[PDB]
RNA sequence: AGCGCCGUGGCGCAGUGGAAGCGCGCAGGGCUCAUAACCCUGAUGUCCUCGGAUCGAAACCGAGCGGCGCUACCA
């Protein structure tokens, strides 16, 4: 006659439960797949991408449990600006008697380290294979900036394809090609609906879907069957993911970096303000590893315009005062997970749309503001994402002078103006700060159709910079 | 290779026919009854229990469509106006169509309940999240 | 000459109230759609 | 108490839809089709049929597309046929 | 989540503090050769729920419910 969450906790207990994180453990023989570091923190971010309304929180919901909200009364329901996330830890079977296509099971980031099997007849309990983060990114027309941010953001891929509906959907195009202009090849196909299709209908559609891919950079992608609402074939998806993406080489040597996406504001109403809590960015970092009590500064920063229209940026200094990854508070944050930096930062310097696209650097090095970007730009033969009624698609025309273009530097959201246009060299003065460090892989998009349409790819290679004031 | 997919494909077929061997043509015939300045909905319950929709969110849909006001007898509606059979079953078509009728997924289990304090129908045959309140 | 398309059965004007029998035919020469009465009590199913 | 007429062998009952202008209707015949009915002579100007009440309408041979109404039931010798059962039964008709 | 509101006789409004209110409805008769307009007359309510002050609460207020407009999804 116990209660469930009795039950719940015991297995909680018995499975190892969450453990604390070492406060000083030795970092050169940190692997992303130490326990210190996998029980409780998610290590590669996995994206979903398709058409709009057919359904890609539903399918993570489906696999982590993970809501992804979907807020803003009239934002409930049509489209959503901000990435959702969501926490999966993959465990799988250690016995070898349970066929392995079912041995994988995604749970939530609460769960133990060994969960029991629920697989009935199978003693064994699981293993945490690996922890991976998942970044919805709201797959419509209107909305580009922060598809291209979040592909930036993003390790591997998942693009959904519907059943029923036409096959070759240009938005499923735009963002797989989105996908291969930032450096990920590896993507994992699936069929959102396959229970209202036939048994020759699904056939169709999947010889469709090669005949689509076979121009393209990424060849042989998995194809998969699976079903959102029905919740069934996530173990083989789990499969899938633990064996056609491997890690990226990530380790420590490299600087400390980060790169806000999103801007969290942590102030509960109604409670009394002696008791408050600090400004938090949510960020990605590809880059560095970052400690509790650690000092850093986001480098575009306060954008203001002198009398004489001249514009000023003051990096904003921070002290970390939590790093919250996962579902506990954490000593240490792995790079190469989505993570909340909840520094003392004013609050309502992240208030809903203000530290989106914004590169920030820990103390001990200095990235460079940006003026003048010149880059080595390139182009497509045919837009993505517009339905030509019988005729030929779009063709990219050359950049003109003078032209406003949304230039997406990784995560920063420009719009650039274009000094002059070259065979392989273009300039751009950009209005809205952006920072430099190494390279950084940016998207081109241009207005033609009412809104902003994906063009090619481009890197900057030199420019003017301004030095902050302090 | 595509090998790697079909197989999974099929495996979803058989859990589909074992799990649904059945997989609406059943409204009933809407019976419209006109008292001169008076009209009487006496099915109304029926139509109720075979959309599996509460009779007082149909009753307030109606009055949605319709600009009046009725009264609930014993089950029947009672509403003094002169009014067609065509309009009631257009309505109750468009009805099924928004509310009934699961726009994702052509079903009928779904039902009408709530999640702060919107009104959030959620299916039951899949397990959808959609929203038909206005 | 015509040929025979349809059957109408034309309604009376107002001080009478009759169904007077006519007939679609298409004129052989050209082609035209004309409406035709036929003229007797029982003529109409001889019309064939 | 006039006794109600029943139907012969192509005079079949029918229920105004809606009624037409310039003294036309349309009835929905209990066959299945929406047909399109003229008020006949005896029952123009002395007999009001009004939108949704039971009527017998003869058919013509050579076009079944429109009919002509000929005889009407006030809702009484109506609800006795359905009683009875000359017209399929799913579409009542009632005050 | 908090705020600015609301809680009806069938619908809409209203005062909130002396305690069932009016129009729109509908039934009935009245004018009319007759219909509509217009006259007049009715049978129906926890003015949302628990309390506390009060000679008195539907009313002043609190501790709660439901429906809302924003703030805004507010790690
Ligand atoms: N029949 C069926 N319906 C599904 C399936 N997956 C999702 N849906 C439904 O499609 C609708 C869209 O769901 P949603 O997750 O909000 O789409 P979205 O990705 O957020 C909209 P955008 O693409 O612009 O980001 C939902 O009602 C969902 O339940 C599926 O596999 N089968
Ligand atoms: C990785 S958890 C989600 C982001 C941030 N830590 C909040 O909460
Ligand atoms: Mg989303
Ligand atoms: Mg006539």
């Amino acid at each position: 006659g116990e209660t469930e969450e009795e039950k719940r906790k015991r297995e909680f207990e018995e499975g190892g439960g969450l453990p604390e994180q070492p406060l000083n453990p030795d970092f050169s023989k940190l692997n992303p797949l130490s326990a210190e570091i996998i029980n409780r923190q998610a290590t590669i971010n996995i994206g979903t991408i398709g058409h709009v309304a057919h359904g890609k929180s539903t399918v993570v919901r489906a696999i982590s449990g993970v809501q992804t909200v979907r807020f803003k009364d009239e934002l409930e329901r049509n489209i959503t600006i901000k990435l959702g996330y969501a926490n999966a830890k993959i465990y799988k079977c250690q016995e070898p008697t349970c066929p392995e296509p079912d041995c994988y099971r995604s749970f939530k980031s609460d769960k133990e380290i060994s969960p029991k099997c629920q697989r009935p007849g199978c003693p064994g309990r699981y293993k945490l294979v690996r922890h991976v983060s998942f970044v919805d990114c709201p797959g419509h027309d209107i909305l580009m900036s922060t598809m291209l941010s979040g592909a930036a953001v993003m390790d591997a891929a998942l693009l959904l394809i519907a059943g029923n509906e036409s096959c070759p959907q240009p938005q499923t195009s735009e963002h797989l090609a989105a996908i291969e202009i930032m450096k990920l090849k590896h993507v994992i196909i699936l069929q959102n609906k396959v229970d209202l299709m036939r048994e020759e209908s699904a056939l169709e559609h999947q010889k469709s879907i090669l005949k689509f891919i076979r121009g393209t950079i990424a060849d042989g992608a998995p194809i998969v069957p699976i079903s959102a609402q029905l919740k069934y074939n996530i173990d083989a998806v789990n499969e899938f993911i633990v064996k056609t993406i491997p890690v990226p080489p990530r380790d420590f040597m490299i600087s400390p970096r980060l790169i806000v996406i999103r801007s969290f504001d942590v102030n509960k109403p109604g409670a009394e303000i002696e008791d408050l809590k600090g400004g938090v960015a949510g960020g990605s970092i590809l880059n560095g590893v970052f400690k509790l009590g650690d000092e850093i500064e986001i480098r575009p920063g306060i954008v203001t315009k002198d009398d004489k229209g001249k514009i000023q940026c003051k990096p904003i200094f921070s002290n970390i005062v939590s790093l919250f990854a996962e579902q506990n508070d954490l000593k240490f944050a792995v790079p190469g997970g989505l993570i909340g930096v909840g520094t003392k930062v004013d609050p309502t310097l992240c208030r809903a749309d203000r530290l989106v696209g914004q590169v920030v650097g820990a103390k001990g090095h200095l990235p460079n503001i940006y003026t003048d970007i010149e880059i080595n730009y390139f182009l497509l033969r045919r837009l993505l994402g517009v339905k030509t009624d019988g005729q030929k698609q779009a063709k990219v025309r050359k950049l003109e002078p003078n032209e406003v273009l949304m230039v997406n530097i990784g995560s920063t959201a420009t719009g650039a103006r274009v000094v002059a246009v070259k065979a392989d060299m273009a300039r751009l003065q950009l209005t809205s700060p952006a920072c430099t460090e190494i390279n950084e892989k940016i998207a081109l998009s241009r207005r033609i159709e009412k809104h902003w349409r994906l063009i090619g790819w481009a890197t900057i290679k030199k420019g003017t910079t301004l030095e902050p004031i302090a | 290779v595509g090998l790697p997919y079909s197989e999974l494909l099929s495996r979803f077929f058989n859990i589909l026919r074992t799990n649904n061997p059945e997989l609406k043509f059943r409204i009933p015939p809407p019976v419209c009854l006109r008292d001169g300045k008076k009209t009487i909905f006496s099915n109304i319950q029926d139509i109720a229990e075979k959309l599996h929709r509460s009779p007082e969110h149909l009753i307030q849909y109606l009055f949605a469509e319709l600009g009046t006001s009725g009264s609930v007898d014993g089950k029947r509606l009672v509403i003094k106006g002169k009014f067609q059979s065509k309009q009631m079953e257009n309505v109750l078509r468009r009805y099924i169509l928004e509310y009934v009728t699961c726009k994702t997924c052509k079903s009928i289990n779904t039902e009408l309940k709530r999640e702060n304090r919107l009104f959030f129908m959620v299916c039951k045959s899949c397990g959808s999240t959609r929203s038909v309140s206005s | 000459k015509g040929i025979v398309l349809e059957k109408i059965g034309i309604e009376s004007k107002q001080p009478n109230s009759a169904i007077r029998k006519c007939v679609r035919v298409q004129l052989i020469k050209n082609g035209k759609k004309v409406t035709a009465f036929v003229p007797n009590d029982g003529c109409l199913n001889f019309v064939d | 108490k006039r006794e109600l007429i029943y139907k012969e062998e192509g005079q079949e009952y029918a229920q105004i839809t809606k009624m037409l202008g310039n003294g036309r209707v349309e009835a929905s015949c209990f066959d299945g089709n929406k047909r399109m009915a003229h008020i006949r002579g005896k029952l123009r100007k002395k007999v009001w049929m009004g939108q949704g009440d039971i009527i017998l309408v003869s058919l013509r041979d050579f076009q079944d597309d429109q009919c002509d109404v000929v005889h009407k039931y006030n809702l009484d010798e109506a609800r006795t046929l359905k009683n009875q059962g000359e017209l399929p039964e799913n579409a009542k008709i009632n005050e």
